[PDB]
């Protein structure tokens, strides 16, 4: 019995897997890493022995993501996570490599946020009881799940096509157009809201904080179909589902008194969601 | 924040 990755690598007391993730906002629940596509396995002797692999009790999210519940899907079935009982067992028992049928979910407790996993550090520590028919061989050892890129993993029930959004104005004056949509797994009644360090009494213009040569007299107003969103308002979308929906946003200039001098503009605004 | 917006722009 040998396992290895999508890499080819073998897997090695406690071994650390690399895997590719790919986080995304299912119904009820959201996926952290399918780990199906990631670790494969094989029997050496099928034709006298066969393998069993399950899922051992004290299984759990490791780093950023051990805060937070979910559930495991082993070889079909659902079962809580970190998990409170072994899992029955997959059965190898073939040469050919074959799938560790194992994918990570979490369950949904925001509206759209999201934990940022870097690569290089663990999403989870799984304990694996390696068993056969042939012998009394009954062993136990740990895997250890690195991310092997950098991802975001959502919480809630919706998710944004970007989690970071860099948008260039044309010289002033101009305006552009601010690139965000949002999607729910399932249909949610779904506002937003904007914040920032302002500049007005108003709170509709985002204060100039560039810190290089910063111009002067001029901020950051953001505006939805013509209409002025000031920090801390909630704009409704209504019933948001799975096609993509526009926040709607434009970013412009607007004055902020005084004169109106020469150098760099910058603005950094907060986007969160609620549900309504 | 979920998003974070950076609006860079410039005066000349």
């Amino acid at each position: 019995f040998a396992c290895k990755t999508a890499n080819g690598t073998a897997i090695p007391g406690s071994a650390n897997v690399y895997v590719n993730l790919a986080p995304a906002v299912n119904v009820g629940q959201n996926l952290v890493v399918d780990l199906s596509t990631q670790i494969f396995c094989h029997n050496d002797y099928p034709e006298t022995i066969t393998d069993y692999v399950t899922l051992q009790r004290g299984s759990a999210y490791g780093g950023v993501l051990s805060s937070f519940s979910g559930t495991v899907k082993y070889n079909g079935s659902s079962y809580p996570f970190p998990t409170t009982s072994e899992t029955p067992r997959v059965v190898y028992n073939s040469r050919t490599d074959k799938p560790w049928p194992v994918a990570l979910y979490l369950t949904p407790v925001s509206s759209a946020g999201g934990v940022a996993i870097k690569a290089g550090s663990l999403i989870a520590v799984l304990i694996l009881r390696q068993t056969n028919n042939y012998n009394s061989d009954d062993f136990q050892f740990v895997w250890n799940i690195y991310a092997n890129n950098d991802v975001v993993v959502p919480t809630g029930g919706c998710d944004v096509s970007a989690r970071d959004v860099t948008v260039t104005l044309p010289d002033y004056p101009g305006s552009v157009p601010i690139p965000l949509t949002v999607y729910c797994a399932k249909s949610q009644n779904l506002g937003y809201y904007l914040s920032g360090t302002t500049a007005d009494a108003g709170n509709s213009i985002f204060t100039n904080t560039a810190s290089f040569s910063p111009a002067q007299g001029v901020g950051v107003q953001l505006t939805r179909n013509g209409t002025i969103i000031p920090a801390n308002n909630t704009v409704s979308l209504g019933a948001v589902g799975t096609s993509a929906v526009s926040l709607g946003l434009t970013a412009n200039y607007a004055r902020t008194g005084g004169q109106v001098t020469a150098g760099n503009v910058q603005s950094i605004i907060g986007v969160t969601f609620v549900y309504q | 924040a979920d998003v974070t917006i950076t609006v860079n722009g410039k005066v000349v």
